[PDB]
């Protein structure tokens, strides 16, 4: 089940994988965000495994936040 | 971390094909002759650490073991001006000099005594790689140097890397040509006995497909062996251009493979190249589609291995996997496969699902592409037999006529009988006897 | 009128000669004269000697500044107060009783202001603090030690303190360069986009407030704060333990200092791994990891 | 007040050394072959009290004292355009011109014959120097001028300054060339044992691992003394920038220290160069971050000691100092270090927590530096104890042959005995040992009796 570090260490998992994929775009890695959920515990929202919790958050610029609406943003996180 | 490939070049034809192999992935990769990324390999999208290990940031250098009991070829490698690309530390060279002599047992009791400062090497390589998948070893059956230390080097690395997978890329003798090795049909005994008990997968190259395709489809009147080594090379780049350009599927060698090989002992692979063009039919880019891609990959001229022709037994396709680089509609694919399958251009074993496997892949972007698209075909197809059934004649016919026997005698492994040719011959009949039951529905009932 | 403005205050008033002046004193930027006076300043403490004597400090100070800078010499002004050891049982907080005053001309006076004024001079203690810890773990001389028989236990000794002279100059190279020196390069930006007065007093105040909340002063970070001066006292009885040799630091007491020192790292890991799952401090996570990076898991 | 550094320069190899190393901080600092400033070197923010005295109003003479057995290379030194550039009152030359013959002990002897006269030059560059941290000794191990020279010179420096730090600037015989002085393991051991009992830290310049280094990273197939000393000065610069340009961090030799020697026994030190260049690929300033700059470092071909594989003992780093010189971001700085770490690039101590420091550095504003970044490494790395177990082995070779052990007796060093080239045998088995257990978890309990 996800926990309140398990995000950050998942953040952390998926930079050192991109580094080690020399993914090196500090650009786009800042614009991507790992969402998982709370240890403490909807509550977190209570994933019974942490691979449930992941979520994907991704920093739209100006102007294109226009093109990315949270509804699209939404459905490409489904 | 990438899954880092280990490339060994195994004896005179072994290290050739090492060499076409690593002279096609640096042409592949923008990689300079002495490892460095050239200047305007500036798109950074291939997978060199899949193959290959960084010097420095920009410099990449083959992960590639080059590996000869004979120095000549050793040193006509590290006189090329490749030699600066690969790994000095990943290369071990037999100070003797002096080879197998064209015996098995020769090649296998250099591999014991080799073994130390063999060992040594593949554990460095190891240690230098971060999530190694394996080992790729370049190898001929026939000889001594690369059949027999080709033994010796697969029972070792299955013992010390119990975990590792292990691939070859196994140079089949040609069994067209009168092999001057009487006794390699032992050396090819051997070696399928190795890769039979501690090979997970062996990719067969037959010399006698090379020279065959060479001939009627490359038009090249007198196939050199470096001419059929820079064809595997370029086989083996379209093979692991998926690797280094990675997308949604086949991610790993392991993933790739994996579905290819349903059984153990169902590791024989049969391979088919696109676009198959005539050396001098370059010229003319057709616009394939997938449609007509495949429609050519059919045609058993554009089937990177030749099966004999099989008369006795209704040989079919255990699995098909395409791998497809280059610009492909994605409904000219569908109706590939529909057309494929409404036309039976192939058949499939009748005993479990089956397929054509389809994988579109990109082509490296170091290396420009004279072809707007171009294809693999990778098939486990039960005619292979019809080329293992001509191993298995003519090791019989060897170990019946006891060929070249004495010079393998001298040799420990074979001085007192050639027991391990004969197990290994009665091995390859019943696998091809089971290869043609996978060609048969009574595959589903096979090894009940 | 604010661009003519803007070019008198930077011509006129030698604008960026005062922000690199206030680099130099109160970011410790003359390291040279800085370093020269903080270890005047150790060797006294070391030597039991008077360094509390505000004419003694503020003789040694201006020396110190009119050697290599002169003309900041004459603005810079050093007072020091006996700090109550007592209460301060660090060693680097011996320092907190100095006083350091700055000269800042009119009209640069309305931009440093008694606040601004009194927020850099708590900025120069801290980093006078920290230059003291320094000075003091690296002024421990091995002969110090050689006195004591125990060759294995004193051996051991000087792994703890090299170990922990490891963590506390991560530590202070996290302050200097990933919060003193990036904060420095950001306020040089931010100061050379300042388009009028009032923008560089807001970019001025900004580059305060931020030296602040990385130095621990706001109200969230007073436990990590309470958490850095228990390290702190830590690391000065360590220092003076090397100070005094293993002739004086016995085996039972090594063993003793060095169990204290991995208990206060436990807590202040503790303490900074709270901070950072509550997201509070992400950046601190940075410090955190650097303070932790290379230090053996004990 | 900087913290003055005397630069003595001992033997005809240290001398050269220190020759080379004048004339490239001369050209780096704007100073004249005479010792004068030159008009370009207008930033003021160097430290020339560090490295240099003024000789007059006008001159600034370094703070380096030539001292050889064999007149030869002193007149050569002085027939040099940076015979000025060295204080005269710091150089002593011995009379006789003879040199040790190849012979440590000999070398020690005119070291005791020109006792005084060393000394004397040793006080007045003190008194010159406004905070004398010690002094910094430039010699070979493996002739005999240089070897006793360094001897005598330690021996001197502890007696008169023996509260004081000595480094020293080692040129160690080559190890891959047989060298034509038998007896040069004898004279390398006397050396290792003056530097093992007066001085303080001894920092090996292997001309073997040298020439490898230029073939390898320099492409110069065949390293001159004259090049090895031109490389030698540009390290001595780099690490001398933090002096002139003063920063955050190796503002002072005993911070820029204190990190690299945990015990007093663990005083060899590795040293590291960034960036590493042939001298043709001057050309293309590649944009190289701190990942790709620590990632050059870590190439074993920029590594400027060329430590043997050893197969038995897992050698590995004791300690780590990356020194980064340029423009460096401090985020760019943690990325790295993060990096590093996650990467495992550096394998450390098993027996204490280890790790790779680095400090970030301004360039001398004085000297133009063609590179956006550079870097120095120090480390310290038990593979280091395969240098120091291939020269015992020679001593061994040459002591149990007692080849040219005849130079060394005909000096009283050596004269009835080897016992102090025994004995320092004895000490740099006992330091190999405890630097393959430094590698190992039991360094606790290494050099315990």
């Amino acid at each position: 089940p996800p926990t309140a570090v398990t995000e950050h260490d998942v953040n952390v998992a998926f930079q050192q994988s991109a580094h080690k994929v020399l993914l090196d775009d500090d650009n786009l890695l800042p614009l991507l965000h790992l969402t998982i959920e709370y240890h403490g515990k909807s509550p977190r929202e209570a994933p019974a495994s942490g691979w449930a919790a992941l979520g994907l958050s991704y920093k739209v610029q100006w102007p294109l936040h226009i093109l990315f609406t949270p509804a699209v943003l939404e459905k490409y996180n489904v | 971390m990438p899954r880092e490939i280990i490339t060994l070049q195994l004896g005179q034809c072994g290290n050739q094909i090492g060499f076409e192999f690593w002279k096609q992935l640096c042409a592949e990769h923008g990689i300079s002759p002495e490892g460095i990324v050239e200047e305007f390999a500036t798109e950074g999208t291939d997978r060199k650490d899949v193959f290959f290990y960084q010097a420095d940031d920009e410099h990449y250098i083959p992960r590639a073991v080059l590996l000869d009991l004979e120095p000549r070829v050793i040193h006509s490698i590290l006189n090329s001006p490749y030699a600066k690309l690969y790994n000095p530390e990943n290369i071990y060279l037999s100070e003797h000099g002096g080879g197998a002599g064209n015996n098995w047992a020769s090649g296998f009791s250099q591999g014991e005594k080799i073994h130390e400062d063999i060992f040594d090497i593949i554990d460095r390589e190891a240690d230098g790689s971060d999530s190694l998948e394996g080992f790729v070893l370049c190898h001929s059956i026939a000889g001594g140097t690369g059949s027999g230390l080709g033994s010796y080097l697969l029972e070792r690395l299955n013992d010390r890397y119990p975990k590792k997978l292990v691939q070859t890329y196994s140079v089949f003798p040609n069994q067209d040509e009168m092999s001057d090795v009487v006794v390699q049909p032992y050396n090819s005994l051997l070696t399928l006995k190795r890769l039979t008990q501690n090979a997970d997968c062996v990719v067969v190259l037959d010399n006698t497909a090379l020279n065959r395709i060479a001939t009627d489809r490359l038009h090249i009147q007198n196939p050199s062996f470096s001419q059929i080594n820079q064809l595997v090379s370029t086989i083996m780049s379209a093979s692991t251009t998926t690797l280094r350009y990675p997308g949604y599927m086949n991610n790993d060698l392991i993933g790739l493979i994996a579905s290819l090989i349903p059984t153990p002992r169902l590791h024989f692979l049969m391979t088919g190249y696109t676009p198959l063009t005539t050396d001098q039919s370059v010229a003319s880019v057709r616009k394939t589609t997938v449609l007509d891609v495949m429609r050519r990959l059919l045609q058993p001229k554009n089937v990177m291995v030749s099966t004999g022709r099989d008369r006795q037994t209704n040989h079919c396709y255990i699995a098909i996997l395409n791998i497809i680089q280059g610009e492909v509609d994605p409904t000219q694919v569908h109706k590939s496969l529909q057309r494929i399958r409404e036309r039976k251009l192939a058949n499939f074993i009748p005993w479990g699902p089956a397929s054509i496997q389809v994988a579109l892949s990109r082509k490296s972007p170091y290396l420009p592409s004279a072809h707007r698209v171009s294809g693999l075909m990778m098939a486990n197809h039960t005619s292979i037999s019809s080329l293992f059934e001509r191993t298995c004649r003519q090791y019989d016919k060897l170990r019946k006529r006891e060929a070249f026997l004495e010079q393998f005698r001298k040799e420990d492994m074979f001085k007192d009988n050639f027991d391990e040719m004969d197990t290994s011959r009665e091995i390859v009949q019943q696998l091809i006897d089971e290869y043609h039951a996978a060609t048969r529905p009574d595959y589903i009932s096979w090894g009940t | 009128c604010c661009g003519n403005l803007m070019q008198t205050l930077k011509k006129d008033y030698r604008l960026v000669e005062y922000l690199q002046a206030m680099r130099n004193f109160f970011l410790m930027e003359g390291g040279d004269t800085m370093y020269d006076f903080y270890t005047s300043i150790f060797d006294k403490i070391r030597e039991k000697e008077t360094w509390q004597n505000v004419s003694f400090l503020n003789v040694q100070l201006q020396e110190a500044v009119g050697q290599r800078y002169p003309e900041d010499s004459s603005r810079l002004s050093i007072s020091f107060e006996n700090v109550d050891t007592a209460k301060k049982k660090l060693p680097v907080h011996i320092l907190d009783g100095l006083t350091l005053s700055y000269k800042v001309p009119w009209p640069v006076d309305i931009v440093i202001s008694l606040e601004c004024q009194k927020i850099y001079n708590q900025v120069f203690l801290l980093l006078l603090q920290i230059k003291w810890a320094k000075y003091s773990l690296d002024v421990l001389l091995f002969g110090e030690l050689v006195s004591t028989p125990v060759r294995q236990q004193i051996h051991r000794m000087f792994l703890l303190r090299v170990k922990l002279m490891h963590f506390v100059n991560s530590l202070h190279n996290y302050i200097m360069t990933r919060i003193l020196h990036s904060t420095g390069l950001e306020f040089q930006h931010q100061v050379e986009e300042a388009k009028d007065l009032d923008q560089l007093i807001k970019i001025h105040y900004r580059y305060l407030s931020t030296i602040h909340d990385r130095c621990l002063l706001r109200e969230k970070v007073s436990f990590v704060k309470e958490a850095i001066m228990k390290v702190l006292n830590l690391a000065l009885m360590f220092a003076d333990g090397w100070q005094a040799g293993l002739g004086t630091w016995r085996m039972e007491s090594i063993e003793k200092m060095e169990s204290d020192f991995k208990n206060c790292h436990m807590f202040l890991v503790t303490i900074l791994n709270k901070a950072v799952c509550r997201g509070s401090f992400p950046h601190l996570e940075s410090l955190a990891l650097s303070l932790m990076a290379g230090m053996e898991q004990s």
